[PDB]
RNA sequence: AUGCCGCGGAGCUAUCAUCUGCCGGAUAACGGCUGAACGCCUCUAAGCCAGAAUCCGUGCCAGAAAGCGACGAUUUUUUGG
RNA sequence: CCAAGCGUUCAUAGCGACGUUGCUUUUUGAUUCUUCGAUGUCGGCUCUUCCUAUCAUACCGAAGCAGAAUUCGGUAAGCGUUGGAUUGUUCACCCACUAAUAGGGAACGUGAGCUGGGUUUAGACCGUCGUGAGACAGGUUAGUUUUACCCUACUGAUGAAGU
RNA sequence: UCAGACACCAGAAAAGGUGUUAGUUCAUCUAGACAGCAGGACGGUGGCCAUGGAAGUCGGAAUCCGCUAAGGAGUGUGUAA
């Protein structure tokens, strides 16, 4: 919500209870999506995210000082293909996210690996420290 | 507790089997005086579907002056032929058709739709009506006299030519076409001189107009709740089967309540789908029908190998965006708009860039022949 | 002392449950009746008052089925027949035989406007109705919940209505001859004093 | 008892894919107009407007298997009509 | 309903005792009218519909610059009302998301629909009790979930003709 | 806009209604009743504390005279007072 204006719908790959890389170096490495942001009601639909989604995640895997909190997280990756609007299915290897603060600020610095468009063009924070965008 | 939307609309009930297979129109558009006359409506026949590139005008969006692709539904529309008029009287109990008059002469292929088997008949059809027509040509004309005078509705009887297309049916289908303009008399001196003359696709719908299309849905067959209403899958545990509702009703009332969810007939449903947007309207005489301001390939709108369970579209077509009822080859009922579009999807120019011609019975890479042949180079058969 | 084969009936101005039950009483008594111009049928109660009556009507539906839940008629004549058949024993043969022989139609249409229609003073409005006291039309209330052909009765009404004024003056132009041809006559002496 | 593995057209299928999803009338709450009674005032007394995701329609689905219409041809020189 | 009063000031913006008039109760209880030649018993899952005592969405009203926040205040049930950790559970609290995570009825909706975690007194262990056989405002573990092919209903599927 | 419709009987109350009809009381009433209504409403006194100014018309405490149809330390409008 408020991060640059809008995203087309994309094929959501990571549910609840999913586990993806961190891209970031803020020191963990391991994010276990807890909640997905925009989430309304559907009966036993699990939420789940896309690439440029804000979610809500733990670190099971890092610095003992980052693990045992909830926090906000980007997906920057997917392995789920998804379809862009000019008709191209796009997947990465891997499924990565960042850690940001509610505003879209990235606690880490700098981002290993490509980040998908769809996260550059919303949030300016990732696409400032991202290297190759798809 | 713990609430869900019901599965399924109450909307489109009973879910029998259509009592048609054409695709009839339940509402033709509201008459204006003002305009002149025109039909409402054409038949074609569901060809197949391809893909398009194009790009998109619409300001204020992300893709704004960028490329799509878009699925479209190619319907073959060859010219109908106009064989009657008939006419409809304003009563208090509803519309009442107070007569219909036929042209002189009827092909064969709409004579075949009054028979069931038209080869071993005596083709005894219009033989007495047609020699009425050319005795003194004075019945003819009193019975469109009193379309005028009465009969403030009028509508075409127009069939389609199916002999044009490569369907195996010779029997054409036929069904009535409001006429809607100016005047009810102009529209009875316009139907009278159309009679044996063809009206073509162009002259009734254009490029980017919004349409309506209606058809009767693909069969299915019997299906059990899980697939025909969308209920969820019972779990794997479940003695005596998991494809259906856990509990179809409660204690009173004690009857089964016609909201619920029952296994049976899942397809072959009558449906009109509003705002079909015309990307083209082909012309089967000109060689360059699939090529594009962008692609001056000279190629027509059939994919490599033929349109499949169709084949070639030799005649007129359109290219509605998105999809349509029922299979390839049923024939599809194309409605003009009740609505009114202003909004900027609707008005938007299309002009197409690319439209595929792969073959689509397969993972096809080569859009024409000439392509194919360049690609590969020569092949054993080739050389000799 | 209204015993003829059949009698048309011009609903216009009749309260619609004594008309109804003038209407049932004489169908069970053998006679046919036609009641014309349903839609000027009068209920006493203001507008809203009425709507909401048929309104509590239409929500009374099987539950488990409303195909064969009460079937709910707009039309005015089908109002109107309704109120008839709630007086008869309708379920009875007697009471569908009784049903059968009334016909109630909108307007009036091409068979009786050539007619004479009479009216029913036990259930005229103007008699029974105190002035001043709410009420509302049939053809209104119809046309609310769903009637669709309150327009074209009322274009094929005035129509007949300058036909029928048509007849009427012609008519009219003939008595007046008549009456002349008879005033005149020697013989209206003698018919005095028998009081013609 | 489809031996196993890769790819695999067609078909089926995916919120794992794509397409499409209106505007008319009467109202409620409530607010105005002409206007009194109770010689003034005041939406009310009769009435006239305005007015909600409400209600009723058009639109969409079925089509009365005992609701209906227009139209076509009417066992062919045997025999029936 | 009453109005002593709080509410710097104004008894009823919003609070509001003592009394007094009603509604409902899904609370055990009361009774013992139906059922003991037998109406399967909690919860969950699934699925539909209804009520309104309105959480959200639509339009309105009042208090004070807006901004908001409350009265959801008045109509109104059209349309929504979620993912988890836990509770066998009902209830409940917790992590979240969400426009919002409102409350109820349908034989405390729903077992020839499931499941069988609860109950489940046959096997067995413990605590207290009992001389004992055994017992229980208790705890624990193991323990078969039958049948539609009839009528109707419901879902789909054909269909005779005197006109 | 929830009428009511016949004992037992199948629901009802307190309290309220510019609903509607009908009747009572105090009393303003040819000494000119009410609303419509033209007017007047003298000075002590700008009553004592209150203060940047507060002369009724922003506050504390208190409610008097001579005359007249008419005067009280006041309902306010607005006024920088
Ligand atoms: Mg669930
Ligand atoms: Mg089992
Ligand atoms: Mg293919």
């Amino acid at each position: 919500g408020a991060a640059s204006g809008t995203k087309y719908r994309m094929t959501l790959g990571l549910p609840v209870q999913a586990i993806m890389n961190c891209a970031d170096n803020s020191g963990a490495k391991n994010l276990y999506i807890v909640s997905v942001f925009g989430t309304g009601a559907r009966l036993n639909r699990l939420p789940a995210a896309s690439c440029g989604d804000m979610v809500l995640a733990t670190v099971k895997k890092g610095k003992p000082d980052l693990r045992k909190k909830i926090m906000p997280a980007i997906v920057v990756r997917q392995r789920k293909a998804w379809r862009r609007k000019d008709g191209v299915y796009l997947y990465f290897e891997d499924n990565a996210g960042v850690i940001v603060n509610p505003k879209g600020e990235m606690k880490g610095s700098a981002i290993t690996g490509p980040v998908a468009k769809e996260c550059a063009d919303l949030w300016p924070r990732i696409a400032s420290n991202a290297g190759t965008v798809v | 507790k713990f609430e869900q939307p019901r599965h399924g609309s109450l909307g489109f009930l009973p879910r029998k089997r259509a009592s048609r297979q054409r695709g009839k129109v339940k509402a033709f558009p509201k008459d204006d005086a003002s305009k002149p006359v025109h039909l409402t409506a054409f038949l074609g026949y569901k060809a197949g579907m391809t893909h398009i590139v194009r790009d998109l005008d619409r300001p204020g969006s992300k893709m704004h002056k960028r490329e799509i692709l878009e699925a479209v539904t190619v319907i073959e529309t060859p010219p109908m032929v106009v064989v009657g008029v008939v006419g409809y009287v304003e009563t208090p109990r509803g519309l009442r058709s107070l007569t219909t008059v036929w042209a002189e002469h009827l092909s064969e292929e709409v004579k075949r739709r009054f028979y069931k088997n038209w080869f071993k008949s005596k083709k005894k059809a219009f033989t007495k009506y047609a020699k009425k027509y050319a005795e003194s040509t004075q019945s003819i004309n009193r019975e469109l006299e009193r379309i005028k005078k009465y009969c403030s509705v009028v509508r075409v009887l127009a069939h389609t030519q199916i002999r044009k297309t490569p369907l195996a049916q010779k029997k054409a289908h036929l069904m009535e076409i409001q006429v809607n303009g100016g005047s009810v008399a102009d529209k009875v001196e316009w139907a009278r001189e159309h009679f044996e003359k063809t009206v073509d696709i162009k002259s009734t719908f254009e490029q980017n107009e919004m349409i309506d299309v209606i058809g009767v849905t693909r069969g299915k067959g019997n299906e059990g709740t899980t697939a025909r209403w969308g209920t969820k899958r019972l779990p794997r545990k479940t003695h005596r089967g998991l494809r259906k509702v856990a509990c179809i009703g409660a204690w009173h009332p004690a009857n089964v309540q016609w909201t619920v969810a029952r296994a049976g007939n899942a397809g072959y449903m009558h449906r009109t789908q509003l705002n079909s947007k015309i990307y083209r309207i082909g012309a089967g005489d000109d060689a360059k029908n699939a090529s594009t301001d962008f692609d001056a390939t000279e190629k027509r709108i059939t994919p490599m190998g033929g349109f499949v369970r169709y084949g070639v579209v030799e005649n007129d077509f359109v290219m509605l965006n998105g999809a349509t009822p029922g299979p390839v080859k049923r024939v599809l009922t194309l409605r003009k708009s009740l609505l009114t579009h202003t909004s900027r999807k609707a008005l938007e120019p299309v002009s197409l860039k690319w439209i595929d011609t792969a073959s689509k019975f397969g993972h096809g890479r080569f859009q024409t022949p000439a392509e194919a042949k360049q690609f590969l180079g020569t092949l054993k058969k080739d050389v000799a | 002392s209204e015993f003829q084969k059949v009698v048309v009936i011009d609903a216009k101005g009749h309260l619609l449950g004594r008309l109804a039950s003038v209407v049932a009483k004489q169908l069970l008594g053998g006679q046919k009746v036609v009641v014309v111009r349903c839609e000027e049928l009068n209920i006493s109660g203001h507008f809203f008052r009425n709507k909401l009556k048929y309104l509590a009507y239409l929500r009374k539906a099987c539950r488990y089925n409303p195909s064969r839940g009460a079937f709910h008629f707009r039309a005015p004549s089908r109002i109107f027949q309704k109120a008839v058949r709630g007086m008869l024993p309708h379920k009875t043969a007697r009471g569908q035989a009784a049903l059968e022989h009334l016909q109630a139609v909108e307007g009036i249409p091409p068979p009786f406007d050539k007619q004479k229609r009479v009216v029913v003073p036990a259930a005229l409005r103007v008699l029974r109705l105190k002035p001043g006291r709410k009420y509302c039309t049939v053809g209104r209330l119809s046309s609310e919940v769903g009637w669709k052909y309150s327009d074209i009765v009322s274009k094929l009404e005035e129509r007949r209505k300058v036909k029928s004024a048509a007849f009427y003056q012609a008519k009219l132009a003939k008595q007046k001859k008549i009456a002349s041809a008879k005033a005149a006559s020697s013989v209206n002496g003698k018919l005095a004093e028998f009081g013609y």
